[PDB]
RNA sequence: CGACUUUUAAUCG
RNA sequence: UUGAAAAAAU
RNA sequence: UAUCUGGUUGAUCCUGCCAGUAUUAUAUGCUGAUGUUAAAGAUUAAGCCAUGCAUGUGUAAGUAUAGGAUGAAACUGCGGACGGCUCAUUAUAACAGUAAUAGUUUCUUUGGUUACAAGGAUAGCUUUGUGAAUGAUAAAGAUAAUACUUGAGACAAUUCAUUCAAGUGAGUUAGGAUGCCACGACAAUUGAGUAACCAAUGAGAAUUUCUGAUCUAUCAAUCAGUUGGUAGUAUCGAGGACUACCAAGAUUAUAACGGAUAACGAGGAAUUGGGGUUCGACAUCGGAGAGGGAGCUUUACAGAUGGCUACCACUUCUAAGGAAGGCAGCAGGCGCGUAAAUUACCCACUUUCGAAUUGAAGAGGUAGUGACGACACAUAUUGGAGGGCAAGUCUGGUGCCAGCAGCCGCGGUAAUUCCAGCUCCAAUAGUGUAUAUUAAAGUUGCUGUGAUUAAAACGCUCGUAGUUGAAUUAAUUACUUUGAAUAAAAUAAGAAAGCGAAUAUUCAAGCAUGGGACAAUGC
RNA sequence: ACCUUGUUCAGAACUUAAAGAGAAAUCUUGAGUUUAUGGACUUCAGGGGGAGUAUGGUCACAAGGCUGAAACUUAAAGGAAUUGUACACACCGCCCGUCGCUCCUACCGAUUGAAUAAAGAGGUGAAAUUCUAGGAUUAAAAAUGGAUUUAAAUCUCCUUAUUUAGAGGAAGGAGAAGUCGUAACAAGGUUUCCGUAGGUGAACCUGCGGAAGGAUCAU
């Protein structure tokens, strides 16, 4: 479904690119499972730990810089302490005390 | 291309079809290095 | 290509394998291992040895080694010049 | 222009002047695909003289299978689906 | 139909 | 002062 | 071979074109003794397909009461993501060369490291069946694993926060240390097999840097995820690839945006004195596609279609309830058209895949058709006889009629041109005709054209972009010389052929280098 | 100062040439220094017609101007020379335009003229997926519901190419001997031609202004 190639974008001059092929699997995108833990079989057989939702979290010693709407999704750099891991990729929430 | 095997032509017909000074001189049937010499000279 | 290639064409085979152009449509594909496809075989192409460019097959001793931080470095041998990897 | 850096104009100048060529233009603009009864093809299957010569030229009218246009065609010899292939002069 | 002209074209009965 | 035309090819 | 000839006039000298000529590849008319080599449904319809084959695979080393080795089937494993076909797409896209990946990375292979055995069920096996049937499926009862698990002999790599810090042109970099999380073994394997990690294979795959494409102004302004910034998401991974906020930015006369192609690109081919013009679907490299889109599965690799799902459009079987299929694989049929071969045999060459020395392969080889072409080679045709252009001022008819003639023209009754008969002219197993490429064409002009009168100096001046710009002096770029590096085939080169040439290319870019005369950019 | 002489510039010209150039007429203060081919730059041309016509675009109140094809047709058209000559069958020459008769080609096209194949915004929306709920069956897990994502297919207006169209037409071209005139070539019997305006069966005629390609290089 979601592709990540630049065959559908325009040029620096504003030109519209013309199709010469179809969507190829190497440009796969995936639906962003927002972390409000699953596993995804990525390319080359490695596994991605998709944390659908999660509440506990390791930390070491209320605001989203990107989208205020996210304020209770869990993303990197979110303030709750500031999350430092990628929960949607690694599958766990690791953060640090501000 | 069409074939891997090579081929060549072993003759070339003259430019002018009918010239008497050639019909007599040439008379089973009527079927390189000079320039190579030239290029080094 | 959907995946890694397996067959090999006679023409596409490396030159120094000395394969003819009419023996057969295909050439033996070298398996992966300690040596590359174009650096192995399944002057006719300290003292050193040239394995790479035009100097392949030449033995001799180095005089000096210019270095260019941009791209590469050059080795001069008793004289002919070539890159380090050769 | 003749200078060493004026390669843009002479390249541009030649492209413009080529269109004046009657023979060259006929082979590039779109008439060999819509105005030529033969198209680009050699043959085509289908179904009184000038002032100082007197007589009658026997001829034939032919409707082409593909295009459908009607053309006038000569008969080859004395006392002589049809295949038609041009004449000595091209077009 | 013929006559006319190098032929014809017409014309003339 | 008025003064137009000469059937087709050899 | 750096080559021309006929035609405007009573005659001349021009401009200028038509025609003549040679050649390459398509078709086609007539004709055909051999040997060798060899193209062959691309153009028109990536239009439709009847039928048959094109992908299966077994060793001592997985599981076998269908215990001697052997052993079909089945489970399990591997592959069918390579190979083969086609050129519909596509105009800086793809492709070629060059550079990077300190921005990603498997599969295979190769090197290295890190409880005397436990638990259950399952196919083939047997039993019942079902519908017309698909490569159709339902019930029941057993039995194994290198199938699936648990379990121990004791680490490896992920995330996070802090810190010590040597290669490389260049890294808070490889790496070490601290605490945390995650994951967690070297089959409870078989007569070789296995997990995690590191490296190579790997110059490889994939993204990406620079330079390079045909015609068009009767296409002049174009772009709003558009151009950038922050932060996240998603990805194998960089990045507006995407989401939220912020900014107004990006391209263009050095041709942007848009349009056309009877456009897949390159290596190459045809022809050329030099310079160039035209072609390149088609051997090999890269790209894209499987009737049209789209969405997915499995895996290490697919947006796979000789895999699936839905819609559109078709094809087929049907017992009428239902059911499958995708020839642009090999043969072969239709349709189309001027235009293109056998419904052959075999894995014996080359090579690939497989549990592997065996099996399989319409890949591949062999055989068949095959004046596409090419080389050598018997002894008979094709066109022509006014000129161009070699060849009769021979004989019969026809009478501006039939006709011939690529052009000049010949024929109006005594034809060197018609239709015949004879003879000789060119080439010859070939030779006519039509179409198109190239040369001729100095009739497209850089080398190289012309512009008083033959076609052709804007009515005139100003003026932006462009181009071109006097002499003079003891940092880049351009230029120039050498190298490096540079797929083969082909070209040329050391009967057509075939097989190690230093074989040299092969330009446009890019890298290194000696020089600074002629140049451009600011100092 | 005005007139007469010399010297050196700028300007409009003229005379000779055994030279240079050209096809020649002629040019010479270039139309010379060009196959012994390159001083700098801009514009234009590619046999004759169809044609400066059609379509499209744009400027003007309009007449019109600027940009500007193709189909098709044809072996010549043209230049300079052997008092003017477009004549050489040689003026009993050549030739122009309208009309009459056949055939062909493109263009327009009341007939709301259409029709077909391909491109953007809005509506309907299969299917498969991500998530969620459910858990028949034996923690696993099937039917099924719901919300996203990707979106085929279809409908509505709009953007490119290919086709059918009759009254209504309107042009051009080709074919020995068909009509009406005398327009042009001699001073062609009113010198000719260009622009423009008007009239006219037709060539054309007349007004204003140019040009000699004039029948005058001259008082
Ligand atoms: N070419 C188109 C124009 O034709 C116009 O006119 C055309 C006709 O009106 C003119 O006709 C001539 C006529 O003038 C003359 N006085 C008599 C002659 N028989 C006609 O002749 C014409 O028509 C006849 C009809 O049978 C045809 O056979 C003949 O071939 C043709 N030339 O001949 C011309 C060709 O058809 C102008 N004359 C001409 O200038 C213009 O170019």
């Amino acid at each position: 479904g979601i592709t990540r190639d630049s065959r559908h974008k325009r040029r620096a001059t504003g030109g519209k690119k013309n199709s010469m092929q179809k969507k190829k699997k190497n440009t796969m995108g995936r639906q962003p499972a927002n972390t409000r833990v699953h596993d995804v079989r990525c390319r080359y057989g490695i596994i991605k730990r998709r944390a659908l939702r999660l509440e506990n979290g390791n930390f070491s010693w209320v605001y989203n810089a990107s989208d205020n709407d996210f304020v209770n999704t869990l993303v990197k750099g979110a303030i709750i302490a500031c999350i430092s891991s990628r929960p949607g990729q690694t599958g766990s929430v690791e953060g640090y005390i501000l | 291309g069409r074939c891997l095997r090579n081929h060549s032509i072993t003759y070339k017909t003259p430019k002018v079809p009918y010239e008497r000074e050639r019909f007599d001189a040439e008379l089973k049937n009527k079927k390189h290095m000079r320039t190579i010499a030239k290029v080094m000279l | 290509a959907r995946g890694p290639r397996h067959h090999l064409k006679r023409l596409n085979a490396p030159h120094h394998w000395m394969l003819s152009k009419l023996g057969g449509t295909f050439a033996p594909k070298p398996s992966h291992g300690p040596h590359g496809m174009k650096e192995c075989l399944p002057t006719k192409r300290n003292t050193a040895m040239m394995i790479g460019g035009n100097g392949m097959g030449r033995v001799g001793v180095i005089v000096k080694r210019e270095v260019h931080p941009g791209s590469f470095e050059i080795v001069h041998i008793k004289t002919f010049t070539t890159r380090l990897n050769n | 222009a003749r200078g060493l850096h004026a390669a843009r104009k002479m390249l541009a100048q030649r492209r413009a002047n080529k269109w004046a060529d009657k023979e060259w233009k006929k082979g590039k603009l779109v008439t060999r695909y819509k105005c030529n009864p033969l198209g680009t093809a050699s043959h085509a299957k289908g179904l009184e003289t000038k002032q100082p010569n007197s007589g009658i030229r026997k001829c034939v009218r032919v409707r082409l299978l593909k295009n459908g246009k009607k053309i006038t065609a000569f008969v080859p010899r004395d006392g002589s689906e049809v295949l038609i292939s041009g004449f000595g002069r091209r077009g």
